[PDB]
């Protein structure tokens, strides 16, 4: 199979250098692909080499922003993206193809590279709270607003365990300011909206940020 | 470069049914056709290549077809472990290109969206920005429409949008759109809809506060 | 230094089958999974005609759709030898057959070739030369010898023994409605010399081993 | 399909000369994606020229090529005696890769006359059931000849065979055979049998002929 180093966040003009380790076939039988997906251009092919003899092909997109290099002896490929953008924000996959034969069929897990000028910060939880009304009878919602932090992810949990259902923790987005938004929900009864302490569980482990918040009918206009 | 246009962009069916996918090319590309298999969060798998060849390990309800510039890929009876978004990749000629993929879903009994709004909470306010979410909650299918208006009056280019992915109870989905202004535009105000259309709504639903 | 080396000509029945070869030699050769070799031919009277190549890293084919399925296009990464199939053979396909590779994994310019496989598609069967006198009228006078009806080609023509050298003309081959060749190899020489000088074509024709020597001299008259 | 037409069909020019072979692509071509050959007798053709106007390594100066969209040109500043040969276009943006019909690059020389001469069947190959005459056109320019037969003044038709020499190393001239083949009962049955040859180095049709019956 296909092991790729972790995910990575950097700053603009930067460089990384992503690693594929294939191991259980012979490493040399196969030509060594590189696929970016992001949401925008959808699925495109960086390039290929071939291990034996370190034998390249880019895409034109890509020719320059990539560099793919081999290291038979560990069994691994590299990837070099440099002169790094924000828009090679992307998912960057490992694949295989064989010469005689077959495919893309085993790809890497894949390794986000994140790029942005922001710089590492902490969520802002905010409460959604829980209006007197009404709503088709039942039930009642409410949730937690995780506004501008830096970067991905956030885990927001609801009474720690206690509240694995009807929760929806929505997939984040990037504002404009590079900074990214997250609102997770709850629906809970219409009649126990005051017996139940819930509260936000959100711990962003990119910094040392962990915020409790509880959330309640606010009575006022 | 081939451009790879796939039929349908997305698709509903439920465990059992014989499904098929459809991919065309610009150019005759010789069967130097890959399938591909994605869940979310995970890494393509190939289920197909060169047109007809399944790959190890791939169970047999899976098969390709076609030639030329038409191919077609066969699920005879859908599993549960089917329900994923699907890839043509063409090798034909240089550089390797990718269609934009079918998203295979479930489908259920419509069901329709429950509405609920937040006005800002108090503390975001002292601050720069006035952040108000509208919620809709468990409907299918995907398609919704949502619409703020302030002051009766439709705003344009300022609220971002956010679904989750088919609930593994339910088969439905949940929206988050959240309209997003400063303290001081935020302020003319109080009467803030949050108009929703949708299929299994009679009319537009409309939550303010 | 490049080098293709393609296997012999061949003649073939019609309905049958022929697999022309095409081994990749060469110092500055390189990685042979890493090029596209190209198959194109080349029939008398037409231009030159592509038939499909086989890509690099994939090592799978594209065909003409004029050959579709007629044609099979392979290639032995073990021993760098690229192959071109083609099936159903008819005296439509006789032809040179080239291979040919760029510097890269798809098809391109073709850079570089092999020497070329002559293909002869025939109903005939190996048959040696009739040869005739094309005697000198009488009336510088001209005198030849008609080499007629023979398969395959080539036939080669001398003159006294390889003595008469200048005012030779050896033709092109014709082939006749009776799929076999005809030929005529001509010499212009002092009338004067008409009844002095002796005159015998020479006809070799290796593939039936027949030599032949013929007489030629005025008429009568 | 991208159909590419080649002009002119035969260049006739002298060593020295500015060679100019037009390649015509049938819809706008990148011009990525254009090649010239040559193919010298007996060789394999010789890549001279990628990407419309990138010489080939180890290809002389004297050849060049330029051109966008639908025409492209390849020039031979000064034609050496190697450069008469045959040279095709080829394109390599679609499919199927297509080649132009090749045009071939000869000496241009004096006018020179054929010597025509007419040779009637062996008896040899009479007493097998066929009769060949021959009618040979020797050492002539320009190639264009027409060489008609008729049979008891019988214009002949589908029933000839020629065959042309290649343009000659030493003088630059063409020769050409005619053979007209008939049954040994078609050829007793009639008297004369008539080659007649127009050439532009002829005044006057040049016609040589004989009768069965000599012996």
């Amino acid at each position: 199979q296909l092991v790729q180093s972790g995910a990575e966040v950097v700053k603009p003009g930067a460089s990384v250098k992503v690693s594929c380790k294939a191991s259980g076939y012979t490493f040399t039988s196969y030509w060594m692909h590189w696929v970016k997906q992001a949401p925008g251009q959808g699925l495109e092919w960086i390039g290929a080499v071939s291990p034996g003899n370190s034998d390249t092909s880019y895409n034109e997109k890509f020719k320059g922003k990539a560099t793919l290099t081999v290291d038979k002896s560990a069994s691994t490929a590299y990837m070099e993206l440099s002169s790094l953008r924000s828009e090679d924000t992307a998912v960057y996959y490992c694949t295989r193809s064989r010469y005689g034969n077959n495919a893309l069929d085993y790809w890497g897990q894949g390794t986000l590279v994140t790029v942005s000028s922001a710089s590492t910060k902490g969520p802002s939880v905010f409460p959604l709270a829980p209006s007197s009304k009404s709503t088709s009878g039942g039930t009642a919602a409410l949730g937690c607003l995780v506004k501008d932090y830096f970067p991905e992810p956030v885990t927001v949990s609801w009474n720690s365990g206690a509240l694995t259902s009807g929760v929806h923790t929505f997939p984040a987005v990037l504002q404009s300011s590079g900074l990214y938004s997250l609102s997770s929900v709850v629906t809970v009864p219409s009649s126990s909206l005051g017996t139940q302490t819930y509260i936000c569980n959100v711990n962003h482990k990119p910094s040392n940020t962990k915020v409790d918040k509880r959330v309640e009918p606010k009575s006022c206009d | 470069d081939i451009q790879l246009t796939q039929s349908p962009s997305s698709l509903s069916a439920s465990v059992g049914d014989r499904v098929t996918i459809t991919c065309r090319a610009s150019q005759g590309i010789s069967s130097n056709i890959v399938w591909l298999q994605q869940k979310p969060g995970k890494a393509p798998k190939g289920l197909i290549y060169h047109g007809t060849n399944l790959e190890s390990g791939v169970p047999s309800r899976f098969s390709g077809s076609g030639s030329g510039t038409d191919y077609t890929l066969t699920i005879s009876s859908l599993e549960p472990e089917d329900f994923a978004t699907y890839y043509c990749v063409q090798y034909s000629q240089f550089p390797p290109t990718f269609g934009q993929g079918t998203k295979l879903e479930i489908k259920r009994t419509v069901a329709a969206p429950s509405v609920f709004i937040f006005p800002p909470s108090d503390e975001q306010l002292k601050s720069g920005t006035a952040s108000v979410v509208c919620l809709l909650n468990n409907f299918y299918p995907r398609e919704a429409k949502v619409q703020w208006k302030v002051d009766n009056a439709l705003q344009s280019g300022n609220s971002q949008e956010s679904v989750t992915e088919q609930d593994s109870k339910d088969s439905t989905y949940s929206l988050s759109s959240t309209l997003t202004l400063s303290k001081a535009d935020y302020e003319k105000h109080k009467v803030y809809a949050c108009e929703v259309t949708h299929q299994g709504l009679s009319s537009p639903v409309t939550k303010s506060f």
